[PDB]
């Protein structure tokens, strides 16, 4: 199928989906060098590189 | 931090870039639909909101709150290996 969507069910299985927040995120997979928010334009050009 | 904390934020990682994958592969080449996933059009009015939004810290909703943070970290983490980001930049898969 797909090889980022490598067996979903595993995690998928929990709820289906969570109400996570910026707090839990950064607290477990804190972002490599010093925190921040990624946003706008760049969003979309960071999701566009998976190509 | 928990584990199985770490197991859903992986997947909601997956399925943000799902959201976008799916958009950007329809709209150049497509008969069958791009999607497979459930949940993507979730995750596509979240990416829609994502942009226009600017508040993030003092965002109330879980979801932009949250992708905001997945995209930040995958963006800047240049690790070894980490469980999403390694796979993501070096496909396993290849043809
Ligand atoms: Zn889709
Ligand atoms: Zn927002
Ligand atoms: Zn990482």
């Amino acid at each position: 199928s797909d090889l980022a969507c490598r067996l979903l069910g595993q995690s998928m299985d929990e709820s289906g989906l969570p109400q996570l927040t910026s707090y839990d995120c950064e607290v477990n997979a804190p972002i490599q060098g010093s925190r921040n928010l990624l946003q706008g334009e760049e969003l979309l050009r960071a999701l566009d590189q998976v190509n | 931090a928990d584990p199985e904390k770490r197991k859903l934020i992986q997947q909601q990682l997956v399925l943000l870039l799902h959201a976008h994958k799916c958009q950007r592969r329809e709209q150049a080449n497509g008969e069958v639909r791009a999607c497979s996933l459930p949940h993507c059009r979730t995750m596509k009015n979240v990416l829609n909101h994502m942009t226009h939004c600017q508040a993030g810290k003092a965002c109330q909703v879980a979801h932009c709150a949250s992708s905001r943070q997945i995209i930040s970290h995958w963006k800047n983490c240049t690790r070894h290996d980490c469980p999403v980001c390694l796979p993501l930049k070096n496909a396993s898969d290849k043809r």
